[PDB]
């Protein structure tokens, strides 16, 4: 919820983003709809930085994250790790369904 | 405490080498179901003379004892490795990166074209180090198709054109390590991987459904014992269960009349 | 002197080479604790050696003392070996 709210407003309606989580697709497209909003924050933070090393700073850091490719994803970053992690659900199903073949 | 955080970092090296030289996996060895015992005798209750509502004391003590045991497997096992890390962290080469702090020398002062490239320094790490090349449209392409759109009256939907070549491009996006593309890099996303775990915990839960169904169809009385309260009822032998739903699940037995 | 602390905060090892996932779930878990707590500390050194307005009245708890030292009955740039000497020439002259 406080990794969407920034995005999708303050009802955030965060049962349908747990449910189903966003494509790398959507984040794309909601990293993009918001940044114009963002450069002009980052435009007005610079200009009121109390120092020009504090401005360049400011600039730098949204030079970096309003880049869509810099989105960290794990599934990219570490695949092992990330089919390990739908494996450590997918073996809690199948322990349930060990028990239920066995009823 | 510089040569403590080297040292800390020498080991992080020796515990990853160490890892990949086996190549195990990266959530096995966190995990602790992969050291619980799942052949151990699995102790019967019913010799062991319990009373109505002691069996599900009994059942929890077997359960935590065997989950502490399979976390002392674990902590054994972590006790080895770091044994075996600690080895290796000693014959190391410990030529790390130093940390990039601006140029400050004893008279003098820094300059600004300094502090700027440590701050280039700190930005450079936020990038991944293998990232989906992401292709964002820039307006030079979408206008280029956009007015296209509109020599042809379709203008209306040119930024229809426009965001559905943008996603055209968006879902055959290929991935980057370092400017150069991993070919062949397959990845699963989270969404699918969400779907994946939805779709399979759904059937898990229509058998669930199934089986009751049978078990309801059968013999409906079992619905006057609550799920919660059901090995609360049992015990070691059978004229030691506890009588409060016997009687009641008798007379439910025969029927409506 | 903050100069001289700071240039071996210079040589501190970069600990943010080891913050992926690579890293966390090969360790072992008190090891992991134990780095994280040692990049914490880090921080805290370089928050506090580049402290600088603390310098100016980090100054000022050895200028009273010094200048007390200087407010002599004798004189402003006495010391023991003049002092010496001159007891020499007071003690081995006549009386």
């Amino acid at each position: 919820k406080e990794e969407l709210k920034v995005i999708y407003g303050d009802n955030v309606d965060v049962k349908h983003f747990q449910a189903s989580p966003r494509t790398p697709v959507q984040q794309l497209f909601d990293s993009l709809k918001n940044a114009a909003a963002n450069k002009e924050r980052a435009a007005k933070e610079a200009a009121a930085a109390a120092s020009p090393y504090l401005a360049y700073a400011v600039t730098k850091k949204q030079e970096v994250q309003a880049d869509p490719s810099n989105i960290p994803f794990d599934e990219v970053l570490y695949p092992q790790l990330s089919e390990e992690l739908l494996e450590l659900e997918l073996s809690d199903i199948r322990e349930d369904e060990i028990a239920l073949e066995k009823a | 405490k510089k040569q403590a955080t080297e040292n800390l970092m020498k080991l992080l090296q020796a515990y990853k080498d160490i890892g990949d030289a086996k190549s195990e996996p990266l959530l096995k060895n966190h995990n602790p179901r992969t050291f619980e015992d799942r052949d151990y005798p699995v102790p019967d209750f019913r010799t062991q003379n319990l009373k109505a509502g002691d069996v599900p004391k009994f059942f929890d003590t077997v359960i935590s004892t065997r989950a502490s045991a399979a976390i002392a497997s674990k902590d054994k096992f972590w006790a080895g490795r770091k044994t075996e890390a600690e080895a290796a962290s000693a014959k190391a080469s410990a030529a790390f990166p130093r940390v990039a702090v601006p140029e400050w020398k004893k008279g003098k002062t820094v300059s600004i074209e300094n502090l700027n490239t440590v701050t280039d320094k700190y930005a450079a790490a936020l990038v991944p180090k293998r990232k989906l090349a992401l292709p964002v449209l820039p307006e030079g392409v979408k206008k280029a198709v956009e007015d296209f759109a509109a020599s042809v009256g379709q203008a209306k939907n040119a930024s229809e054109v426009s965001e559905l070549l943008a996603k055209s491009l968006a879902e055959k996006a290929v991935v980057t390590e370092g400017g150069k593309v991993v070919e062949g890099f397959s990845y699963v996303s989270k969404a699918v991987a969400a779907k994946v775990i939805a779709t399979r915990r759904a059937e898990v839960h229509e058998r669930l459904l199934k089986l009751w169904a049978k078990r309801l169809l059968v013999s409906p009385e079992l619905a006057i014992v609550p799920l919660n309260e059901f090995d609360a009822q049992l015990a070691s032998k059978f004229e030691g269960i506890s009588p409060k739903y016997q009687e009641l699940l008798s007379a439910v037995a025969q029927g409506n009349k | 002197l903050s100069n001289e602390r700071y240039q071996l905060l210079s040589q501190w090892p970069d600990f943010t080479t080891m913050y992926g996932k690579d890293f966390y779930y090969r360790a072992h878990p008190e090891d992991l604790k134990k780095f994280y707590d040692a990049a914490d500390e880090y921080y805290k050194l370089y928050e506090t050696v580049t402290e600088f307005d603390s310098l100016s009245a980090l100054a000022s708890q050895v200028v009273p003392n010094y200048a007390a030292r200087r407010r002599s009955t004798v004189h402003p740039a006495i010391g023991s070996t003049v002092a010496d000497g001159a007891f020499t020439n007071f003690l081995l002259s006549k009386q």
